[PDB]
């Protein structure tokens, strides 16, 4: 990820002022799990939905 | 949840843009009421 | 509680609702003047060149009728029958029975 | 004179086709008409969109078979409605063809236009 560049997808942080912006750590989180689910897969084991 | 990014952006939703962005509303009781061991909020904004 | 942004930057594309719009009259468009001048420019041709000559020229499609089969059996080439079974098989059995 | 002619090199058709006018409506209909060779404005500028046109034509034809026409020219000025309800020249009609079979222009214009015909019927005749 570039600084100063927000990615095609993201997870926002609610900033004590109110509003949902871009956080790079919650982002980064994701994205490297997605990462992740596209090299190993995803269990869904002993989950119900 | 299933968001939308665009409420009223677009011509005549009928209701739609309402409904979407009253779910928005959970983000905030989820820490004001008392049901937060019972369910937690995930908000995805789906895209075109 | 999450929030995730799964909108491939549509975000910032500006004033999108007419944005989309143009988008889809400049394709509409496109597509009815370049049908609406092709359909006259194949009229004329029926005019200046004949409605006999172009005639002589379109193709005969052919559709199927049903040619309902009895469905016997399909039997092989000698050669490949007798790979099927032992060859000590041949004449072993009584076919009487 | 009466009988069987074969002398079609000595015969011409020259004809004064009615008066067509057309209303402009929408764009693809402006782009249709800009389709044409034979449709010829002074300023190509010329804002069609919600005029209407007149095209007042003459067609001139040669004969050389039958059936089959030799040449067939179509020409005539391509006018414009004012608020006064004049008409003012915009442009030309301007058509020519060898070997033709029948007149490209006129079934253009009879197909998509309407036929101007100065003869206006009473109610009933009434007989002198």
């Amino acid at each position: 990820i570039p600084r100063e560049t927000i990615p095609f997808l993201h997870l926002r942080k609610k900033t004590p002022a109110g509003d949902w912006k871009y956080d790079r750590q919650l982002s980064s989180l994701f994205l490297d799990g997605l990462e992740k689910a596209a090299f190993n897969g995803v269990t869904f084991k002993d989950k119900y939905v | 949840l299933p968001m939308s990014p665009n409420h009223g952006t677009f011509g005549g939703d009928g209701m739609y843009s309402e409904s979407k962005l009253s779910l928005e509303t959970l983000f905030n009781r989820w820490h004001s009421e008392s049901w937060a061991n019972q369910l937690t909020v995930c908000g995805a904004i789906i895209g075109w | 509680p999450v929030m995730a942004d799964l909108n491939g930057g549509l975000q910032f594309v500006p004033e999108l609702k007419e944005f989309t719009a143009k988008l889809r009259k400049e394709l509409v468009e496109t597509s009815e003047v370049r049908k609406a001048v092709s359909i006259e420019t194949a009229l004329e041709h029926k005019v200046v060149n004949g409605n006999s000559a172009d005639a002589a020229y379109a193709q005969v499609e052919i559709q199927p009728r049903a040619n309902i089969q009895l469905d016997f059996p399909e039997l092989k080439p000698y050669k490949q029958v007798k790979q099927i079974a032992p060859a000590e098989l041949e004449g072993l059995l009584d076919l009487e029975r | 004179y009466r009988g069987n002619y074969t002398d079609f090199e000595n015969t011409f058709q020259k004809t004064v086709e009615p008066v067509y006018q057309m209303h402009i409506k929408t764009s693809k209909d402006i782009a249709v008409l800009r389709s044409k060779e034979w449709f010829q404005l002074d300023d190509e500028d010329f804002d069609l969109l919600n005029k209407t046109l007149t095209f007042e034509t003459e067609t001139e034809v040669t004969f050389k078979n039958a059936n089959i026409f030799s040449s067939v020219k179509c020409f005539g000025p391509i006018k414009v409605e004012l608020p006064t309800k004049e008409t003012v020249e915009i442009g030309i009609v301007d058509y020519e063809a060898g070997a033709s079979h029948g007149n490209p222009v006129v079934d253009f214009l009879k197909r998509n236009g309407s036929t101007l015909e100065q003869k206006v019927n009473l109610e009933n005749p009434i007989p002198i």
